[PDB]
């Protein structure tokens, strides 16, 4: 329950408002959850029910960790957080621990509950305010604004640092190769061990929080080792059909604007003509030269290319057939951190909304660990067609940025 | 009378300061009438006489036409709006009566001067303060300011519904299964109770609501069935949209208009396809209430059509959540889509019609989709569950289509309607190019500053073409050009464009568009039979792409 806190002072960042985001419908079994869930947030005096004179509001739905359990409430303070000063220097973590995705093993934890502890600034909660949905709109929308710190702020793991430092600093003591993160409202807890024996020390960080107050739902695992990068790959059709030759120095043209250490030359002058696609040209060895060359600096790490903690990371993904999909991480355009290929979607995973919304969870659960922050998405879907769906698969504690796009032939170029 | 709630604490927009607007004098028997208003008002507490300290000012006006014999008092707060705090409006639009569930007993209560009951934070109130100008004008003016909610002032509706809320919310815990909706003076109350029963109830809530300073008139839609709430009449096995009646006149004043646009903003929300986006750009572009305004040509079409619209009669019946919901989509003009949501056969919840921009380009089967996600949508404000689907596609040309398109989409349970105006694909372009058929190293180009360029192509068998076009842009030559390779061809075809924009536009499997030009290629790639559109990087020298660019482009 809450401490007897003087609460830290929290201020928008200057000249921006609080969020007036707008509540999206949600369906019959949402709505009596979080009517639920709101209730008794609300006995135990953490949130506070709110007149009209309080203009701002956040998206609330509610999702369902994992299957067939408790509905977990989730607000959608992305705008809240864009809006709210960025901290001194007590981050929502510490400089990023390098060592976390080189780790047999990741356990991820829900420490929201932590939050829940610690009062917030009386000025600020105006800014936090939200909205139940009524069926119909038939009873005005329940509004409510938070007393205590937020489970989606970005505030809430700044303020509360002093206190998982100190709760965490036994934990650390007793197990130094066990390296612990938090992101937001996650605990991401790698340790070198054996799935088994690492699902005890897990459990042993479960019930020492629990000892020490943090209700902690009774774990997701990664194992950061087994990550790896998808290149970009040349035909076996090489110096074919003409039309075969025109796909290679298609492809060949653009990595370009990557890697400039292919050359187009011995394979354009195969081109020249204006001779048939279904014709099988001459595989020169001029040509066989350049392709072994191109072949080559592709299986070859990028130059130039670097982590800016300044910078956002921004992620493409590109749809790529039958349930696979491929992605790529980087900071400026061209310059790449991570490409890979995320592919497990058959029959009934065969949903494409479905698919992209797991994809689009697992490249923000690799930043977190590889990097400590989240992409913005580029999103290979219609706005209209995204957010019809997305709370409908979404399990995580956080909501990344997207942007919608328009994919070109990148497919073509990435797989 | 004035409500005994707690008032809600209203705050002007950070750094503004009150409205200090200057009133204008009226006839002396409007204002007599207006001093005969305002005593009436006085004498209730409603307003309150105010000294020479009070330095705001709104400015006051007097209605013409009678509405239930009445000649009343009009304020107009526009400037106290501007500065009113921003409130937060809280609902996802306007209860839908084929949500409603058919409920034994009903009644629909008024809220007989709702506004006026409910009172004002005492400290905005002196931002509220207007004058009655005086007829002997050797008499100065006769200042007020209001105590309770004004009628058109910005937080009114917001805290009304506000205060009503927490004024039912003892009555709803009490009785659970009641169902009690409020919007505006409208009160709708039913339940599964017998008449005897259910009055008590109701004069239970009267009652309550008395304690509270609001009155509910004998006015009360005592269950005679045809019930008037919000604009739609309540029949006891169906609905019925009231009709709206637009105001035709050739004197429109600011005011008139500002009427107008509410009246169009409430049928908005019934009937769809409603604008006001014209006549709302007329109370930016001019002041005074009373000085007239005249349509331009735009917003006397928005009026001819809004008008179009509401002569439409809806209607439909009542849920029953112990039925599936399904939701029926067809296709009609070229991008016209209606459906209807029933639970029995034949009997419509709602109906409506689905139409809009899916681009500039635009693919059918694509609209299709656009229709399903709207429909959902509706369906969960609603009913709070999406519907079964009926859609008019089979289940392969879907299947075909999310196979090959590289967005990502998806369209929820549905079932296959055998029915007219079926949604497919023209035309399926190839995979891998075909063997023989000829193959056109289509290019095309134009100047920015002369508007004037070439399109044509260089065939696998020599031909060469070359057209002269007037009025294009660098990139719609490359799109004529695609079309010469299509129509001086066989039934299969293998171009070659060095065109990113064109490839992207093609590719999709468009079946209609608003570029002509990208109209004409639609209809040449059906009638077509094995079409392989390729793309190959520019200013290179690849193919004939290298040759065809020359004679294309200006000074070499």
């Amino acid at each position: 329950p809450i401490s007897p806190i003087e609460t830290v002072p929290v201020k928008l960042k200057p000249g921006m408002d609080g969020p007036k985001v707008k509540q999206w419908p949600l369906t019959e079994e949402k709505i009596k959850a979080l009517v639920e869930i709101c209730t008794e947030m609300e006995k135990e005096g953490k949130i506070s029910k709110i007149g009209p004179e309080n203009p701002y509001n956040t998206p609330v739905f509610a999702i369902k960790k994992k299957d067939s359990t408790k509905w977990r409430k989730l607000v959608d303070f992305r705008e809240l957080n864009k809006r709210t000063q960025d901290f001194w220097e007590v981050q929502l973590g510490i400089p990023h621990p390098a060592g976390l995705k080189k780790k047999k093993s990741v356990t991820v934890l829900d420490v929201g509950d932590a939050y829940f502890s610690v009062p917030l600034d009386e000025d600020f909660r105006k800014y936090t305010a939200f909205t139940i949905p009524s069926i119909n709109n038939e009873t005005p929308g329940i509004r409510y604004q938070y007393n205590v710190l937020p489970q989606g702020w970005k505030g809430s793991p700044a303020i509360f640092q002093s206190s998982m430092t100190k709760i965490l600093e036994p934990f650390k003591k007793q197990n130094p190769d066990i390296v612990i993160y938090q992101y937001m409202d996650d605990l991401y807890v790698g340790s070198d061990l054996e799935i088994g024996q690492h699902r005890t020390k897990i459990e042993e960080l479960r019930q020492h929080l629990l000892r020490w107050g943090l209700t902690t739902p009774d774990g997701y695992e990664l194992h950061p080792d087994k990550w790896t990068v998808q290149p970009i790959v040349l035909p076996e059709k090489d110096s074919w059909t003409v039309n075969d030759i025109q796909k290679l120095v298609g492809k060949l043209n653009w990595a370009s604007q990557i890697y400039p250490g292919i050359k187009v030359r011995q394979l354009s002058k195969l081109l020249r003509g204006t001779k048939a696609l279904t014709e099988v040209i001459p595989l020169t060895e001029e040509a066989e030269l350049e392709l072994a060359e191109n072949r080559e600096i592709l299986k070859e790490p990028v130059h130039g290319v670097y982590y800016d903690p300044s910078k956002d990371l921004i992620a493409e993904i590109q749809k790529q057939g039958q349930g696979q999909w491929t992605y790529q991480i980087y900071q400026e355009p061209f310059k790449n951190l991570k490409t890979g290929k995320y592919a497990r979607m058959r029959g009934a995973h065969t949903n494409d909304v479905k698919q992209l919304t797991e994809a689009v969870q697992k490249i923000t659960t690799e930043s977190i660990v590889i990097w400590g922050k989240t992409p913005k998405f580029k999103l290979p879907i219609q706005k209209e067609t995204w957010e019809t769906w997305w709370t409908e698969y979404w399990q995580a504690t956080w909501i990344p940025e997207w942007e919608f796009v328009n994919t070109p032939p990148l497919v073509k170029l990435w797989y | 009378p004035i409500s005994p709630i707690e008032t809600v604490p209203v705050k002007l927009k950070p750094g503004m300061d009150g409205p200090k607007v200057k009133q204008w004098p009226l006839t002396e028997e409007k204002i007599k009438a207006l001093v005969e208003i305002c005593t009436e008002m006085e004498k209730e507490g409603k307003i309150s006489k105010i000294g020479p300290e009070n330095p705001y000012n709104t400015p006051v006006f007097a209605i013409k036409k009678k509405d239930s014999t009445k000649w009343r008092k009009l304020v107009d707060f526009r400037e106290l709006n501007k500065r009113t705090q921003d409130f937060w409006e809280v609902q996802l639009g306007i209860p839908h009566p084929a949500g409603l569930k058919k409920k034994k007993s009903v009644t629909v209560l008024d809220v007989g001067d709702a506004y006026f009951s409910v009172p004002l934070d005492e400290d905005f109130r002196k931002y509220t303060a207007f004058t009655i100008p005086s007829i002997n004008n050797e008499t100065p003016g006769i200042r007020y300011q209001y105590n309770v909610l004004p009628q058109g002032w910005k937080g009114s509706p917001a805290i009304f519904q506000s205060s009503m809320t927490k004024i039912l919310e003892p009555f709803k815990k009490q009785n659970p299964d009641i169902v009690i909706y409020q919007y505006m003076d409208d009160l709708y109350v039913g339940s599964d109770l017998e008449i005897g029963q259910h009055r008590t109830k109701i004069e239970e809530l009267r009652q309550h609501l008395l304690r509270w300073g609001l009155t509910t008139p004998d006015k009360k839609h005592q269950k005679e069935p045809p019930f008037l709430w919000m604009g739609y009449e309540l029949h006891p096995d169906k609905w019925t949209v009231q009709p709206i009646v637009l105001p035709e006149k050739d004197s429109w004043t600011v005011n008139d208009i500002q009427k107008l646009v509410g009246k169009l903003n409430w049928a908005s929300q019934i009937y769809p396809g409603i604008k006001v986006r014209q006549l709302s750009k007329l109370l930016r572009g001019t002041k005074a209430l009373t000085e007239v305004i005249p349509l331009t040509e735009e917003a006397e079409l928005e009026l001819a059509e809004n008008r179009e619209i509401l002569k439409e009669p809806v209607h439909g019946v009542y849920y029953d959540p112990s039925k599936d919901l399904i939701a029926e989509i067809q296709k009609q003009g070229q991008g016209q889509w209606t459906y209807q949501i029933y639970q029995e056969p034949f009997k419509n919840l709602k109906t409506g019609k689905y139409a809009r921009m899916r681009g500039a380009h635009t693919n059918d089967v694509k609209q299709l989709t656009e229709a399903v996600q709207k429909i959902t949508t509706e369906s969960i404000v609603i009913w709070g569950k999406t519907p079964k689907f009926k859609l008019p596609i089979q289940k392969e040309t879907w299947e075909t289509w999310w196979t090959e398109y590289w967005q990502a989409t998806w369209i929820p349970e549905w079932e296959f309607v055998n029915t007219p105006p079926l949604v497919k694909l023209w035309y399926q372009l190839e995979k891998e190019p075909i063997v023989g058929a000829e193959t056109f190293y289509v290019d095309g180009a134009a100047n920015r500053e002369t508007k004037l360029g070439k399109a044509g192509y260089v065939t696998n068998k020599g031909r060469q073409k070359v057209v002269p076009l007037t009025n294009t842009t660098n990139q719609k030559t490359e799109l004529q050009a695609i079309y010469l390779a299509l129509q001086d061809s066989g039934l299969e075809v293998n171009i070659v464009t060095d065109s990113q924009y064109a490839l992207g536009i093609i590719q999709a499997q468009p079946d209609k568009s608003e570029s002509e030009l990208v109209n004409q290629i639609i209809e040449q790639l059906i009638k077509k039979e094995k079409v392989y559109l390729a793309w190959v990087p520019a200013h290179k020298g690849i193919g004939g792409n290298e040759q065809v660019d020359k004679l294309v482009s200006a000074g070499i």
